[PDB]
């Protein structure tokens, strides 16, 4: 007819004028506390508009589901996965879910504190992303409950969450450590540290362990989750470059970096390490090597190393590498001991695994291996025994404390990881600590950290009562969601926990 | 170059005490700068084709001899000295269909380095954008 | 040919054999229902609900919370992560809300993608067909570039007003809703600029620079009270509920509805313009999508709370009344546009009827639901007083 | 009964909040409770397990009473004690920028929260406070963070050292 | 605001007035010859509308291409497939492709011969269906060519198929047997016997054998292909009811039915059965059982048996069942004998196979088995031998003929199926037929069956030049696409075929 | 086409709830589209069937 | 729509050359008549009656 | 009814000359009328769910006790006496998302018998519609 | 839980091993392009041109 065929307005022809959408008025300022107040007029690296963002993600979902729904369900990829790993994913998925859910709120602060229009469009797009990843992790549990071998814990993870101390930390690593604090700082705690360092081993490297043990559900979802997390990094980086160019704002960088780095790796390191090695059968490699690749050599190398742009190598790295070698071993002792709390089944390290540990962690058998052997001898896998490893901790004078800061359970009489007990008394309340950094955080700011631990709340309570109040049973009302073994025979009932009489004590009462 | 960019480049590939002895002492308790880059490509039909027919054959051979591709379970782990740039119009041509960068980011799973777009070209570089 | 270096527990014989040997003969629980405990809004639990409800780790001291204990880390000073003190509205349960359209992320982006691609095919067809020849030049050079392009900032300011809400929202459902609402708004703004860019493409001389409509928004006589309202709703409210409510249940429902439906989509047809009503359709569709969620949240859940009904209603009349005046001022100020219209484009009688449409709609859908005693005649009159 | 979401502490405080029929008795009980059980500066830790829930169940009373007793302008601009929120806000921020160290600052901020926490002060003024107040407290705290030895820091906090493993 | 929110007006609400879209006028009549004049006031059994059609089909494409492009490329499901099946799918997919593609034009006749408006709508939807099915089959070849062990064949089965004898039959069964003839008869040839009897063993049954041999690409595509082929059946059956309700039209039915049945079974039964058993390592069940299931008992009893309407069992049925037992066994001999003509790699039956055939088709070893053994002894696989199984046919006086009608190759001296040589001459040209029905078809309609045969076209030609002209070679331009062994080493070349100097001769010339 | 079909659905559901029908001329409605636009339906329908032979 | 119906009846049922049908439909009849009815009548006058549905 | 509608009822389950005899003579050279129905459903999430929780449960017990489903490769071979009906609003409720017959028609691979949809209610029957 | 009664050459260890052992070292042809001989209207072949031409 009249002229040719242009729709010649792509996303990038509209995005060219997106920066001008913002006008100068008076109260055009952030509604949040922040000490970072340099000019932050940065450009969004992936020049997205709303509809083109939606299209891209729609393509991801398009291929993602259907693989789930058509082929993987045909291949029965939800059953031909493998029990320990089936139980492991309840924790991995649900905890990622809440971490990525808090990322939405953290982005809310990043969005609100943004000064460029491109980034406000970008950060709301990121909000949508973290909402997606939420629904994605939500979908993994959904699928594994619907098609898997043990749906219990996959189906009610969000309330059976509440019985165990590992959950308490998860509400701090990639969550309260993000949203509860400085707003512009979220460029560091959420993005320079969280999404630039720990998302990789936790979302990418887990898929390997998944695929090694028959899970092809997790790779399809998680490897699509991370696809979004790379644009996040680049936009956070731009806020970082703004900070480091203002002498009045760069001064806050190193401490906040270090405070963030420790905050996350304090829980990240022992919990993901123990989920990989103790929650699987086929190992991909030692967790330290995963930790040394992603965290130390690549993240630290290409990010922290490159910045120097006076940015310092974290002070707590020395302790972290040590935690990277031992913390995950220290923690499974606790987790397996406190097995009647979780929403998942746990298993003892078999013979081939003990050899694997000893071969890659020299000293493992003499310390950990013998303990598991004793526990096995006492009948921890047998409901007719009347034994839980917690009893062994008490018999042998081995107290278990919860860090007031990180919420990570620890046992200073057994720990080979970089943890050291500290007990204080303030205003008629005693506070326990497992490192110098956490104790420094509470010493300076004791009003941020008032989180009641499982011992303070369950003090004077009988174990089975707590498990039953929080619906830790299965559909019969008899059987527990948690088990000390992974077989489907001779499962522990409620009356088997009530058979023994484990009443909780607040360990600090000993002082 | 290509082999210093391997996943298991030393000290990875040391076992037991030989690994601990290097991981626990002593100049390795502080962070070391790296002019490299990491690119995680999610495994798919479009991406495998790209790696096999553009990355390993054209880009590696003609622009960046140092790019190392490793096979993990569900993804390709890629590392290189300097940067990696992907013109997506070549992927479009090679796939026999329409394809822009946002179609490409569908299977670009992760990055370690500062990444960005400009037109339909995808860049991931070691260079600190805004400080250098 | 080449099978590769790595092995899988699914394909690889040895590993699979190990895994299959370890498998049970039946599931260890006969309950394949995720969120089986979640009380469903409708007859049976939906994917929307199952994948969304209780995703926020709230404790029982926040209505509907299932967890216990205090937040693990808090603000400098002691301010909690999420708390009851971030809003004036109160509930029995914050997780009662439902998007009646049941949007979670996947269907949401699917729908928008469709709209995006069809927009592309449309613009290609419209340009190739040459329908630009049937449009009045004055309406295009002035009424589309300057006055329609200035509404961009209204939708932009309205979108940024959701920023704090994305952080302070007190549940998963509301958060999901809010984000979608604000995201629809920024989409509409960009789609306005999309149209200016397109016109700049098929009409030589047409400048797509935002300079002109920006100057009409910043230093304008028509949108001055509008911008004042926007600046206020955006950056002078700290109650995330007051923000969302006042923007959707008061300001956009009156001013936004009138500008889009009773001006630009009522008057563009008369200048040979099928271009901008194409996008306004997305806009109105978006509005009526959001409206449904806004209604379920504030009226069905909050104002019909079997415990905090009269409290919420009182506060929502407060906000309704607090923001009703910058909106009437915004409307009365917009009426100075009908005088730059070419003669006999529309008359006082039509303008009045359109005002009553917006107002009677706002009464039926919003004001009445919280028992707000609004007087249509005094509102329409207050606005018509600036009819030049 | 002695549970987590259901004990006798909560019942008693439910059956104790169900008598407060006036705003002044409600607002002060709330303010007092917040001085008793809320912060690290609290007067006791006997309700540590149940204080957040009962604070909320007292907030609900104060809010419903404040809205039922106030007009539209007062509810929007005034506390439950009758004070100009804009004045309390302006003053507290003036007091905060006059503070000399992290110690003076935290007492101001915490005090502001213990006293003027909604449904006492309107939400908007409060979070505007949190904005400026939290800004200053952070500015004063995170300076030379690691320069004060933990030994000296425990002194300044005024803690009673119970055990130190190495 | 307004009233409620109807988008209301779904498919079945516009469809209510579809039948009223046609208006009476003079030339409102078919452009194709037809002896069926009755009225097709037929209602499309699926109230389809163009946009709901596209929607439903888009959803299928979403999951299908998702699984293909995402998860199955991650499991390498294009490689982890038994080499025999990798070769078989070159024929199956490409032959089905042309079958479906011809079904487009066949439906174009049904669309033109239709009288109801709802069916003109439905038949353009059916036309579109066979267009999807065309592109789907092509896609299987497309995928296996780009991601498989031997793209040769898959990458040019549209010009290398022109060398073979099996391709000629294919251009009739589900091709010319549909589109060449009566338009209102296609309700019987294309639909009542084509889509309702044979697309189940040809699309649904194949998926089982595909999964058995490690292929999860074919089930993903093919099971999604057949999903449409039921609206076809119903919308064809509706025309059948029209015909059976008209005494002047019901007089042609049984003849057209039987003729279509035999026409199709003549090539479907042997070619597909031999494709299954001699093209797979892992067998699902004997072909006679598959055949007895879907054809004789199911389609026979469900459609044809129930119609007695006044429909009869096919007269050729007894001959058809005989072809079920032996004809496919008869055809692999010939097919393997003429292996250089193909575009795919064939293989001798190994020991298990050798005894699986005897276990299920007793008398197999004494007939087919010892021929295969002799052939291996002669060196049919070794490029140095100078042996091709066609030579054994010559030496032992077993002439190979091609039907003038069905185009199916047959050797009557060896045949155990229902093949019986009949030679006629007429105006200076001789004609070979293998059955009562086919030769009657020619005797009544000699102007339809004029298809030249392999020996006619290549008369006096040296095999190497035939292969070389039709591009039956690989990338090197030396090695043959087809091989007598499915292995990967010591492959035959042009020279290996030129060396033994095989010149084609017209068998009919010998009379 | 599926994209068009679903956005059409969303559009109508929006138009009908947004009450844009009120501003529309009643004469142009029950006469100029109900009768004269609804008759172009058959024009396109015949134009559709003019492809049955080319397939 | 008399001559229009006649042209349609012709194009549809009185042409056996598939190329003639398709060409004459899209390159002659629709490109003139159809384009006028759709664009230069309905989607040009409809907006003048408050109709955004038909366009 | 369930082993009678089994995929391997007589003369299946017979092999060798046990099969050939009953296959080649002589009442079996003629087609035998069947009151049954064959439904082929593609193996996916929705189909498995409808089969496991609707088809085998309430339908097989309350409506048609003769429905026999058997596992094959990537599909379910279902066979019943007379007819099978699928209410898709019932499925829609069970899935928690919008589902009609056309959403359900995505994974119904084949049919032996007459199929049709009455609104959102898909039914397949052995009755000859229009001549019975 | 329950993994059916039918086995696959992709999953089942016994069959998969058989298939694996039977595989070649490399593809028997490096020409992985379906429709490589098909003329391309533009410089490069497309799926449209591949899945369609010469069918
Ligand atoms: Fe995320
Ligand atoms: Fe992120
Ligand atoms: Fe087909
Ligand atoms: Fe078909």
């Amino acid at each position: 007819a009249a002229n040719r065929a242009p729709t010649s307005v792509n996303a990038q022809e509209v995005h060219r004028w997106l920066q001008s959408f913002n006008w100068d008025f008076k109260n055009n300022r952030t509604k949040y506390a922040t000490k970072y107040k340099m000019a932050n007029e940065t450009k969004e690296q992936f020049k997205l508009i709303a509809k083109e963002y939606a299209r891209m993600e729609a393509v991801k979902d398009e291929r993602q589901f259907g693989s789930l729904q058509d082929a993987l369900t045909r291949l029965n990829a939800g059953v031909r996965v493998h029990p320990k790993w089936n139980e492991t994913m309840k924790v991995v998925s649900n905890f990622l879910e809440v971490g990525e859910y808090n990322a939405i709120a953290a982005t809310g602060m990043l969005w609100d504190s943004a000064q460029a229009a491109e980034q406000k469009n970008g950060y709301l797009a990121q909000v949508l992303d973290e909402i997606r990843h939420t629904h994605q992790c939500a979908y993994v549990n959904y699928y594994f409950a619907k098609n898997g071998q043990d749906p219990a814990g996959h189906n009610d993870a969000r309330r059976t969450r509440t019985i165990g101390p590992l959950w308490k930390g998860m509400k701090r690593v990639f969550s309260d450590g993000f949203i509860s604090g400085d707003a512009v700082e979220c460029s560091l705690n959420l993005q320079l540290v969280g999404e630039a360092c720990f998302t990789n081993p936790l979302i990418v490297a887990v898929t390997e362990w998944a695929a090694a043990n028959g899970d092809e559900i997790t790779p399809t979802v998680f490897l699509s989750i991370e696809t979004d997390e790379l644009r996040h990094m680049a936009n956070g980086y731009q806020t970082v470059v703004s900070i480091a160019n203002d002498p009045a704002s760069a001064k806050y960088l190193n401490t906040d970096l270090n405070n963030a780095f420790w905050t996350q790796q304090k829980y990240f390191t022992p919990v993901l390490g123990m989920l990989f090695e103790y929650g699987s059968k086929f190992k991909v490699e030692p967790w330290v090597k995963t930790w040394n690749r992603w965290v130390y050599e690549d993240w630290g190398g290409i990010w922290i190393g490159r910045l120097g742009y006076g940015v310092e190598s974290p002070r707590s790295l020395k302790d972290a590498k040590q935690d990277a070698y031992w913390a995950h071993h220290d923690l499974y002792l606790l987790a397996y001991a406190l097995w009647p709390t979780g929403f998942f089944r746990l298993a003892l390290p078999d013979q081939e695994e003990m050899e694997w540990f000893e071969a890659n962690y020299p000293g493992w058998y003499d310390h950990y291996g013998k303990i598991y052997e004793e526990w096995r001898a006492r009948g921890c896998e047998d409901p007719s025994s009347g034994f839980i490893p917690l009893m062994w901790f008490i018999e042998n004078n081995h107290p278990i404390y919860i860090d007031r800061v990180s919420q990570v359970p620890f046992c200073p009489s057994l720990a080979k990881g970089a943890s050291t007990l500290r007990v204080h008394e303030y205003n008629g309340q005693m506070h326990t600590f497992s490192d110098q950094w956490g104790e420094r955080m509470w010493l300076a700011e004791p009003e941020r950290y008032e989180c009641q631990n499982i011992f303070e709340q369950y003090e004077g309570r009988e174990l089975s009562e707590v498990i039953a109040e929080l619906h830790g049973l299965r559909s019969d009302g008899k059987t527990l969601i948690a088990q000390p073994h992974v077989r489907g025979d001779k499962l522990w009932t409620l009356d088997d926990i009530k058979r023994l009489n484990c009443v909780f004590k607040n360990p600090v009462k000993a002082f | 170059s290509v082999n210093s960019n391997a996943y298991d480049a030393g000290i990875m590939g040391l076992k037991g005490k030989d690994f601990a002895d290097q991981f626990f002492a002593d100049e390795n308790q502080v962070v070391h700068e790296s002019d490299t880059v990491v690119l995680v490509l999610k495994k798919s039909d479009e991406i495998n084709t790209f790696i096999e027919e553009i990355l390993l054959t054209d880009y590696k051979k003609n622009v960046n001899p140092t790019v190392n591709v490793e096979d993990r379970a569900g993804y390709w782990w890629i590392k290189a000295n300097g940067k990696i740039e992907v013109d997506c119009d070549e992927i479009s041509e090679l796939l026999g269909r329409q394809f822009n960068v946002y179609d490409f980011l569908v299977d670009v799973s992760s990055t370690i380095g500062r990444a960005y777009t400009l037109g339909n070209k995808f860049t991931i570089t070691s260079e600190l954008m805004g400080l250098d | 040919s080449m099978l590769g270096e790595r092995r899988r527990g699914l394909t690889d014989p040895e590993m699979a054999a190990v895994i299959l040997k370890a498998l049970p003969e039946a599931p260890l629980d006969g309950n394949n229902k995720m969120g089986y405990f979640v009380t469903p809004r409708w007859k049976r639990l939906t994917e929307y609900e199952a994948l969304t409800v209780y995703a926020q780790p709230n404790a029982d001291w926040i209505a509907g919370g299932l967890d216990w204990g205090d937040w693990t880390q808090k603000f400098h000073g002691g301010r909690p992560s999420w708390g009851n003190e971030t809003t004036e509205l109160r509930t029995v349960d914050w997780f009662k809300h439902r998007d009646p359209l049941r949007r979670w992320h996947a269907p949401y982006v699917k729908d928008k993608a469709e709209e995006w691609r069809y927009t592309d095919r449309f613009l290609q067809g419209y340009s190739a067909d040459g329908q630009i020849r049937a449009m009045n030049p004055t309406w295009r050079d002035e009424f589309i570039n300057r006055y329609w392009g200035a509404f961009l900032f209204n939708e932009y300011g309205l979108f940024n007003a959701h920023s704090q809400g994305a952080r302070e929202a007190l549940s998963d459902v509301t958060r999901v809703s809010l984000a979608f609402w604000g995201f629809d708004k920024i989409d509409i703004a960009q789609m306005i600029q999309l149209e200016r860019g397109f016109l700049a493409k098929i009409v030589p001389g047409f400048d797509e620079s935002t300079a002109v409509p920006k100057a009409e928004w910043t230093n304008g006589e028509v949108y001055k009270s509008a911008r004042l309202a926007v600046e206020g709703l955006w950056q002078e409210v700290f109650d995330w509920n007051e923000s969302a409510f006042s923007v959707h249940a008061v300001y956009d429902a009156l001013f936004g509805q009138f500008v889009r439906r009773e001006f630009f989509q009522r008057l563009a047809p008369r200048f040979g313009d099928n271009l901008t009503p194409f996008f306004i359709n997305q806009a109105q569709t978006y509005f009526q999508i959001a409206k449904q969620g806004v209604q379920d949240l504030y009226y069905n859940c909050l104002g019909d709370d079997p415990e905090f009904s009269d409290y919420n209603r009182t506060v929502m009349r407060n906000w309704t009344g607090k923001w009703l005046e910058p909106t009437i001022a915004a409307l009365r100020d917009f009426m100075g546009l009908f005088a730059k219209l070419p003669a006999g484009t529309t008359d006082k009688e039509e303008i009045t009827a359109s005002l009553y449409r917006v107002v009677d709609d706002w009464i039926e859908d919003y004001a009445s639901r919280i028992d707000f005693k609004a007087d249509r005649d005094q509102i329409v009159k207050a606005v018509l007083a600036g009819l030049k | 009964k002695l549970g987590i979401h259901s004990n006798d502490t909560r019942d008693a405080w439910v059956n104790k909040i169900a008598q407060l029929n006036t705003l002044e008795k409600a607002a002060e009980m709330l303010k007092q409770f917040r001085m008793d059980h809320t912060t690290p500066f609290r007067n006791s830790y006997e309700l540590d397990n149940d204080y957040l829930w009962i604070e909320a169940k007292l907030e609900e009373k104060v809010a419903v009473l404040k809205a039922r007793a106030f007009n539209e302008v007062d509810f929007r601009h005034k506390t439950a004690f009758g004070e100009d929120a804009k004045s309390v806000l302006d003053g507290t921020v003036a007091k905060m920028n006059a503070a000399k160290d992290k110690w003076e600052a935290e007492k101001i901020h915490i005090g502001f929260r213990q006293a003027y926490k909604p449904p006492i002060m309107p939400v908007n003024y409060f979070l505007d406070g949190e904005r400026q107040l939290g800004t200053r407290l952070m500015e004063l705290r995170n300076l030379n963070y690691y320069d004060t030895p933990l030994e000296e820091l425990r002194k300044q906090r005024g803690v009673r050292v119970v055990h130190l493993q190495s």
